[PDB]
């Protein structure tokens, strides 16, 4: 399901698969400073081995722990409220059916 | 003169510190007592049954 | 349910913050001891800068300076809190997550109190004051008549 | 309300007791040490001046 | 040269270096004191919200 | 039937008014300590307005005041009551229906 | 707060009392001996000069 | 402020809680019907004659 | 009233104590120095005359 004709830039959908990024090896600093347009982005090696201008990666951790917990809370509360509403309606049906039986 | 300058900012005024400690102790005893009576506030509920 | 989660998560957040006060207290106490060390160093430095003292008394003064500096470095490398070298050269700022619904913290920004970072790093009144050099740079190598021979040779 | 599960009055009393105890603690520290400005959190600039 | 140290030779202005160290240490200490004040204020605020 | 509707709705309105009281309590409690923040800022402003303090100690006062302002902003952003940042930047006036007959 | 297993106020009071007693001991020793520079831990170069 | 080991203990407790949640899901049974489980279609509850 | 947070009597006593202490300090300074006009802040014209 991948496409070879059309690629995606770091931030955009570009047909040009290769850009030829220009990095300068800062002498006496041993850091591949950016040269093309970022002009000193201090390139770091990414987690996939490619060159990138970011300093910190995603890591291995729930990025939004409490937000996911709140989402779980919302799902559980929705189910509990639905069950409670069905239970109340069922009690009302019990009353109505008993009256109709009488 | 500089030692006096340091005293004016660093040394503690014992007269006000003693009074502050006394008021703090008074507030502590009062707080413990009122916290107790607040703890017997729900006791009156445990009368009707 | 929402109120229970919020109220008890806030109690836990209060616990976290209260640990933050303890961390800051420990670091502040260590810093106060460093402060006393600097005060004594300044006193005896004013003493030693007098010219009436012969060389050997300056040697004894420098011995005491070295002892104080070594203690400062010891405080730097040994002030511990929950196994964290808080007042050391490797101490990133803390977070202290306060309040539920994470996204808000309290950065501590505590680091770098020791010799070589208070700026002294070589403090000396007599001959024995050995300082620290810097790694030779390729620019310096070229500057002193550098002649290339290969891969950075 | 006549509920027993939570006692708001007790919680308020606990808060005021904690405030009074913190005041007592700082007063006792300043009384014992003889220095108003110790643990710089009180008058942070004052300790720099001192 | 190879060895990493050299003679210090009568550090030029001792008291100025000491005063710079004093400024750095006092700055960090004041930051910590401000953090302690903020943190106890947060303790009070959080306790109020808890009640 | 009309009496039951009125009494039940009015009791529920009493519950709603109690919720409003609690929300007002939370907001007032947060504001009560923002008040202490402002008091401390004013006291330290009086202290640092003196000329005897050199620039470094004025910087320390400014750092502490920056902490106080950041804490006030944190109070505004984080003060929550039933998923509503009541004392915040985006806080519209509430409704708090008391009584039946909308 | 209302904790009793540790009394932080007692600890700070004890530490300040220990500092006070150390100062008293130095003063008493200097008074009895009559020498400011005694126990070379006090004014190390001073005793060399003396 | 917590070092890695205490975080690991917290993670162990959280894993225990998650395992309990999964157990409750797989084992909450009612008349041989795992009602609160991963295979639970909505029921009917015929209430009245004239289906 | 019956208040405990503020004690006006204690504050008044502290102020009078401070005034008396200042008077005592001036008296001790005048005795020790032996000159009535020392620390010119008192009787500046007297200081100029002296």
């Amino acid at each position: 399901g991948e496409l070879t004709d059309i690629q995606t830039f770091d931030t955009s959908y570009k047909i040009n698969a290769d850009t030829g990024e220009v990095t300068v090896v800062g002498d006496n600093s041993a850091t591949a400073g950016q040269y093309a347009s970022a002009d000193g982005a201090k390139v770091l090696v990414g987690s996939d081995g490619k060159l990138t201008t970011e300093t910190t990666s995603a890591g291995d951790k729930t990025t939004d722990p409490l937000k996911t917990l709140d989402a779980a809370f919302t799902k559980l509360d929705k189910l509990t409220g639905e069950l409670g509403a069905v239970q109340n309606r069922l009690e009302s049906t019990i009353a109505n059916l008993n009256n109709v039986v009488n | 003169n500089l030692s006096s300058a340091r005293s004016r900012i660093q040394d503690a005024d014992y007269a006000t510190e003693v009074s502050n400690m006394s008021k703090a102790q008074i507030l502590q005893q009062a707080g413990t007592s009122v916290l107790a009576q607040a703890n017997q506030v729900p006791q009156t509920v445990l009368s009707l049954l | 349910n929402r109120f229970t989660a919020n109220v008890r998560g806030l109690t836990q957040a209060a616990r976290n913050a209260n640990d933050g006060i303890s961390l800051a207290q420990t670091t502040e106490g260590a810093a106060s001891e460093v402060n006393t060390h600097l005060q004594r160093i300044r006193e005896l430095t004013v003493q030693a800068s007098n010219g009436s003292y012969s060389q050997e008394q300056l040697d004894s003064v420098q011995g005491e300076i070295n002892q104080r500096l070594a203690d400062i470095d010891r405080i730097s490398e040994q002030t511990d809190f929950n196994g964290v070298k808080v007042l050391s050269d490797s101490a990133k700022p803390l977070t202290l997550q306060v309040g539920a619904n994470d996204g808000e913290t309290i950065t501590l920004n505590l680091s770098e109190i020791s010799v070589k970072t208070l700026g002294l790093d070589g403090f000396n009144v007599n001959g024995k004051g050995v300082t620290q050099n810097r790694s030779a740079t390729v620019t310096d190598v070229i500057a002193q008549g550098g002649t290339l021979q290969g891969d950075g040779t | 309300a006549a509920v027993i599960n939570t006692n708001y009055l007790s919680l308020v009393a606990q808060n005021n007791l904690n405030k009074s105890q913190s005041s007592l603690g700082t007063a006792i520290e300043r009384l014992s040490s003889g220095l108003r400005i110790n643990s710089a959190k009180d008058d942070a600039a004052g300790m720099a001046i001192a």
